[PDB]
RNA sequence: GACUAAGUUCGGCAUCAAUAUGGUGACCUCCCGGGAGCGGGGGACCACCAGGUUGCCUAAGGAGGGGUGAACCGGCCCAGGUCGGAAACGGAGCAGGUCAAAACUCCCGUGCUGAUCAGUAGUU
């Protein structure tokens, strides 16, 4: 239950910083989905679980392609980093951003 | 061609406001008159209306700047505009002193124009508080008006004399600042 | 009738820019704290505002007065609802309210500019 949250808004290049986004547009992507996010995180060997029915507070678009939240574990609950490659939320996001595009395209 | 500046302004001014100091009305009067003049008129010169017209241009600006100073009494943002109108008033006055140096206009009118140009010039510098430059212009004005007054009888010279009486307070103020 | 300037009346066109200080709104890019909504802080840029100096500025360019600000596009306050939350509370924001400060627009002033009326004068 002590896992960092991650909304797809954080990575969406068609959203302003005030609309949620957490990473520079240059590194961001178009319309990332919680599904896409979970898949690229898990596939690197991260412990991730997907909450299909959480919405972003700042998200306004009531249709399914923008719903969803991805929870990720960084820590084994002895305080140590599950992985050394992923110390921070930002380190997660930037990676997901880097990996999502190799899927569909 | 002929144009009696000081007499014109003094009679226009008194008939359309400046009896009570209403520079709005008089400026309006200058504007409308300028309409009539250009309408009738519409290479240096032919008639003497051209000279009357440019004077009205200098009069409009001058009167405005004066309306403005009554207003900038409380609205210092207007004082900026005041000084602009006044600088414009001189531009039209210079442009006037430019037209009256054409050799189909008598020297009496030459005198008036350079005396008028001096009056306004005196006024601008007096508002910029340029006390030496302003007093130069006020004496230049006083000198020329005195020159005009001698060449006429005392009756004709009355107008000129009251105008130098009129600017004498201005002359006095400049002095006590260069003391 | 011709010349002279007033009076009457309704239109068209048009309406500059730079500095110092503070302000607003956006947008971009970094840190820092957090399980969320979110919290702390460094830069970059843009728009507008107030009002303090001004000009290689005007034919004339007020630092006026208003109104709209909606079917989603301004900012603010936001019932409900809603998203986040164990909750406190918060986000986004509707109905409604509201504006020095998106954008739009009318009025006043100012400038040019058609025009009206009396057959009015002043003087023939
Ligand atoms: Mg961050
Ligand atoms: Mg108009
Ligand atoms: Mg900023
Ligand atoms: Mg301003």
């Amino acid at each position: 239950d002590r896992f960092i949250c991650i909304y797809p808004a954080y990575l969406n290049n068609k959203k302003t910083i005030a609309e949620g986004r957490r990473i520079p547009i240059s590194k961001a992507v178009e319309n990332p989905t919680a599904t896409e996010i979970q898949d690229v995180c898990s596939a690197v060997g991260l412990n991730v679980f997907l909450e299909k029915n959480k919405m972003y507070s700042r998200e306004w678009n009531r249709d399914v392609q923008y719903r969803g939240r991805v929870r990720v574990q960084l820590k084994q609950e002895d305080g140590s980093l599950c992985l050394v490659q992923f110390p921070s939320r930002k380190s997660v996001m930037l990676y997901a951003a880097e990996m999502i595009p190799k899927l569909k395209t | 061609l002929s144009l009696e500046i000081l007499q014109i302004i003094k009679e226009s001014q008194q008939q359309h406001g400046l009896r009570h100091g209403d520079f709005q009305r008089y400026r309006g009067y200058c504007s409308r008159r300028q309409r009539r003049l250009r309408k009738t008129l519409n290479d240096l010169l032919t008639d003497n209306r051209y000279l009357l017209l440019v004077l009205m241009d200098a009069e409009r600006a001058w009167s405005y700047a004066m309306q403005l100073k009554q207003e900038a009494n409380t609205e210092p943002r207007k004082r900026f505009h005041l000084l602009s109108r006044l600088r414009k008033a001189v531009k039209h006055a210079e442009e006037l002193e430019r037209l009256c140096e054409s050799n189909r206009v008598d020297a009496k009118t030459k005198l008036e124009a350079q005396a008028y140009t001096a009056y306004l010039s005196g006024m601008l510098r007096f508002e910029h508080q340029e006390w030496k430059a302003a007093i130069e212009a006020f004496n230049k004005c006083k000198t020329i008006y005195e020159k005009l007054a001698s060449a006429f009888t005392e009756e004709q010279a009355v107008l000129y004399n009251q105008r130098v009486e009129e600017i004498s307070p201005n002359i006095r103020y400049c002095a006590y600042n260069i003391g």
